[PDB]
């Protein structure tokens, strides 16, 4: 069967270099020659115990462009499961008798992994579990880095913002550290820096990384600028408004960038990327969100189909 | 049967002797590893006077041979214990513990948003980095903590 | 046409022995040889004026495994119909011009029956109306009793918990009292006992029933143990924690049970069934929730198809 | 000598020997009354042959005289337990547990709404042998429960 | 110094006959000559962690009528304490640092008595703790029986309504059993019966009691008729309305009551006592609420004053 | 007329050493002989636009202990002002039209000082303004250091906890720097460090300070140990719990503290100070809350009275 056939997709840590490449390969084929009746007669459950409109619609549009049916829910001040008394384990034990696959996003970490022990042979795919993991965002980021830069190794990647708590930046570094020769520049407020564990990992593999103070310091060498949003909740309004003469991106700042330099952002991009960046060649966050469709279609097709000869 | 006495108590007819338990880990070990839920005679010696630690604890379980990875779950609490296996009054075997690769069920994830708290699953930690000081990663939330910290609460 | 063709499914009281058997027969066939394009081009409305995640997803997965389309809603602190001023009658009069069938769950009793007078020739199926009725739960319970025990008559059925207000236990007794020779054991807190009307009915038919004090008293003779949840709302915390040395189920209690004895629970099972029961052979509440799919598929296929030659 | 009994007994000099602990209440008692948080020599025997009373447990705590109040608490668990003090190598007093007036600390209110659950409070119940059983009234919520509801939770 | 000086009025089972009569003879003196400056310069805390307007306005007015100042909060409307994880032991150890007595209502049973462990020498008076006690409602009830009947013994007292969950009927029956030759008539629907622990306590003291199903059976003999409100959520809609809602008093039923008979009701009354009853001389529910002023005044006077000159 | 007469107590940086000592010697006299009618006939407003029970009950009790009346509102529970678009300038221009002083807490920093522009001659006292000042918590802290240590200079004061966002450690360090030869020990996790602007101010005045990672390093030398609560939302779940949650005091750590050492904590304490600490003579957190009464009484006396005879 294909390597990922009937597999659970919970952590980027559990998918090897080749599994990542397999996904990215399939997604490039599904982008090219669509197959809209591939999951005809499958029913997938879209269990968003935590609400994400953008992520839920990317997933359900993925389910539907491969012809699958969808049952599910989202939850803010609403609809029953969990309540208190109803265990996650019993929700999954009950929903595993109804569906063919479970995509779920939950606020506590490891909820997707707990689920895997109750879904029987029904695959479960993680769409977010607290501050732990979000594999399908990493998968679409790497597909966007591969189709714009041409490769996934030997890249000069700049990571910016709340590096301490952007869950997508912790995953993306783990994954880009399975390919070879990548150099990392980490521009964060020191209140919001890369944890020592990411850094401690990167040195065992021998990867080169550096920490800078503002994007202007690396604009000239960088291929991917991955911008993250700085979270006003865990910052004082006065601290937040104080850092440097900022770390937001404007087209003036880009006058130095390489021609193939692209700016990525998992979104939402409230104010760290100004509207004038949107019209430059380097802006790629919306094209990045469209590639969510192809990355998610690839994962669902490999999980639910034994052999895909596309 | 042979001359027990009690500063160092004697001979069980076949079974396990976990000797050289540091002071006050003995009861903890009976609690955590539920060693008491047997109908076998267990004899336990607590705050005892010997083998240089000075005072040690000791557990004797007749007719049960708990081994190889059972002996290793003991490593985080009682690393210098010896687990003597006995048949017909002779110590036909002496093991010590080594860090296991996985410690199930006995620990509690210190991360409060971990899902493990609320549910019909047991805890599981991946163990690593011998005697310079152990890190434990939760199976579920994948947060790596210092063993000192999980072992406090 | 088949007996139930274009019929309204509102109360278990209105479906005869043979209608129940017809449903159960179809469900066994749809479980065996699935027909996923049977309601191709039908649109069903899933109107949950009261939220139930488990019931809503079982129904919509039923609609989708027979190939139907779904429009609908659920409601807690949300989306418009009813509001106050908007009658249920006018909601149904408007939705009956859009869909081919209406599955609805509403908090006031008889809402499904009121609906029947406004839906024109659009069938309406009751998914819960207050404390009155829930036919499709009774239908899946009887399908689970029939496929595990082999028959629906001459059973020694034990009913446990809040017998006074479990709506599923009132229905299940009505329905099992249409088949022959069943003996009932009703183990309830006397604060929570079988109403005199169920009992008064059962004696007119000559059915044998008894009331016991704890499950341990009948464990040895029983074929179905149907466990219900005891509702802490209408009980004092001190009363609730006082009753007997309880009426919860643990595997220790099962050491006496017959080999074909199964434990059923409409779910959720918060604490009256402990986790160790889950691993015994007698545990059948999750398999019971999977049979919801087959029982609901059967009802939709018979209501919307004239003749089903499956 | 031998019809085994003793086998060269842990005969102590000063102490408390609690004998005839009902089987399985043995460990319960150490936990609940925190008997191992001492530095004196304890020797515990679990699931002993007591042909004369089936099975039993027995704790020997040395240079410790556990008394009066302390003895009566054990009533709820091991109601047939003889405590024996030993002053200089033999039995000097041999007390039996009698039901006390109040049971503190060890016991939880069944009442989920009782305030004792969320707070820095030591539980406390007033004991009443309502001939047939023992009822326990909580100090705080003042609800009365059979001792059997409480002794689970 | 009087016996109640600086005591905690936590429970009716802690106050003796003599204690009860002392509060009731002081209430009668304050009702007759006011002492509006007796608690001058005392500051009292009115902590109602669970809102109860009726009880608060009355405790505070009687504080104001003896000249004390009041600081405090009504909550179940998020007035900030309980935030972070401030235990009740800690709130009461900070509040008793500056007020001279604490009046408190709280949702969990036992909270007033725990407050007592932390207040030092500041008296705690209980204004209600969950389903456990309410001393000051039983004190005003008693005062109203004594003032209108001349005695607290040899009474024929009927208790009507929800006798199972009604916190005040249970306490007034324990107070009246402190006295002699009282006779009880309980008239309650089957599901709302007076608990066995009350009945067992009554039997054990040789007090006479009996159950009747109609007020009409006992009207003639009755001196005090204490009516309780049934909350309809303790039963279901159709139960409440079915033959069980006839625990309602109308003026026509008073036809033959003794000239001295009074109707008492802790309130809110919603429909168990019809409005036409108010015009009768037997209606004493509002005069009973008015008497709450002198019984609470008396407890505050007796608890804060060493010696009292009357 | 005394210096504070009719001043606005908005910020600790506006009160001099002499001002501080005047409030603290008056607090000591009111603590010793009460003046319960000094503010007779004065009406004071207690405006808490952001709820804070601890602070309110204490400001109001101390108003009551000098004989003033109080009118006012606690909000963050929609008590109608702020409706339509009533600016704060306008609310304070109407409230100062009839009260003799305004005590106010508000969520935005600077609100008390703006109130000052609109009150005319009615003094405004700040009970907290966002993350900016809280004069009256620093005044009660100081009074508690002086009363237990005999002095406010030559102290060895350790500050433990979240030093970065803790509004009261920042102000007490500015007040103590008004005095002589004090020595500071800060013990904070890395993410909760004492801000540079405090440290720069300390350096510039020649005051000595040092950072330690364990209380055990400094216990011996310490006179006042001021503990702060860490709010877990300022860190993540796993950060809070990881090696950084060891800023918690237990009785065993007090082993070697000087006989005069006191533990102070503005409160709520949730777990940073274990309950066994309360039995020690060094626990002074509750006596510190009690002292809030005399420091707030003194400020109200000094601000509303021309001349004060002591
Ligand atoms: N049938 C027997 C034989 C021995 N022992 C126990 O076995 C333990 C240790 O085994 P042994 O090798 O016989 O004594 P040591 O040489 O001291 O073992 P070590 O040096 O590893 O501590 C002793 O505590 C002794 O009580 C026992 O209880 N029953
Ligand atoms: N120096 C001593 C003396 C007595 N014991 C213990 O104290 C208990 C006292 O029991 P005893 O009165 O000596 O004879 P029993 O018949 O066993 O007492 P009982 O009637 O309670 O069974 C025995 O378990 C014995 O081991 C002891 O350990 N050391
Ligand atoms: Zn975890
Ligand atoms: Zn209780």
């Amino acid at each position: 069967a294909n390597p990922l056939y009937q597999k659970h997709i919970i952590s980027i840590n559990d998918l090897s270099r080749d599994d990542l490449n397999l996904v990215l390969a399939t997604a490039a084929k599904l982008k090219a020659n669509p197959q809209p009746e591939l999951l005809k007669h499958k029913v997938i459950a879209s269990c968003f115990f935590e609400a994400s409109t953008r992520t839920r619609l990317s997933f359900e549009t993925s389910m539907h462009r491969l012809g699958a049916s969808v049952v599910g829910f989202s939850d803010s001040a609403n609809t029953s499961l969990g309540k208190k008394g109803e265990t996650l384990a019993d929700t999954i034990s009950v929903i595993s008798t109804y569906v063919d696959a479970i995509v779920m996003r939950h606020p506590q970490e490891g909820a997707a992994r707990l689920a895997t022990e109750f879904s029987g042979n029904v695959p479960v795919l993680n769409a977010g579990d607290g501050s732990n993991q979000h594999p399908t965002q990493t998968l679409l980021d790497l597909f966007t880095i591969q189709e714009t830069q041409g490769r996934l190794d030997n890249l000069h990647v700049a990571m910016v913002g709340d590096l301490k708590y952007g869950r997508t930046v912790h995953s993306l570094t783990q994954a880009l550290a399975k390919f070879d020769g990548n150099r990392f520049y980490f521009i964060a407020p020191d209140a919001l820096a890369m944890p020592q564990y990411i850094l401690d990992m990167l040195d065992e593999k021998g990867i080169a990384w550096s920490l800078h103070s503002s994007i202007e310091e690396v604009m000239a060498e960088v291929d991917i600028l991955y911008m993250t949003r700085v979270q006003k909740e865990r910052l004082d309004p006065s601290e937040y408004a104080n850092v440097k003469a900022q770390f937001v991106l404007r087209a003036s700042d880009l006058h130095n960038a390489k021609a193939n330099m692209k700016v990525l952002h998992p979104l939402p991009r409230v104010d760290e990327i100004a509207t004038d960046v949107d019209k430059t060649p380097h802006a790629w966050y919306f094209q990045q969100a469209g590639n969510g469709i192809f990355a998610r279609q690839a994962l669902l097709a490999l999980v639910l189909n034994r052999d895909l000869v596309l | 049967m042979t001359h027990d006495n009690k500063l160092q108590v004697e001979a069980i007819k076949r079974g396990t002797v976990i000797d050289h338990i540091p002071a006050q880990i003995g009861f903890k070990l009976l609690s955590l590893f539920k060693l008491t839920e047997t109908d076998q005679r267990i004899t336990i010696g607590l705050n005892l006077p010997s083998g240089e630690m000075g005072r040690k604890d000791l557990i004797k379980i007749e007719n049960t041979f708990l081994s190889e990875d059972q002996v290793d779950q003991l490593a985080l609490y009682a690393p210098q214990a010896t687990v003597n296996r006995i048949d017909n009054y002779e110590v036909v075997g002496k093991s010590r513990p080594s860090l296991p690769e996985r410690i199930d069920n006995v620990l509690v994830c210190p991360n409060s948003n971990c899902i493990s708290h609320a549910e019909p699953v047991s805890s599981s930690f991946a163990v690593r980095k011998r005697a310079n000081d152990i890190a434990l990663k939760c199976k579920y939330c994948e947060k790596e903590f210092s063993h000192n910290v999980v072992l406090a609460n």
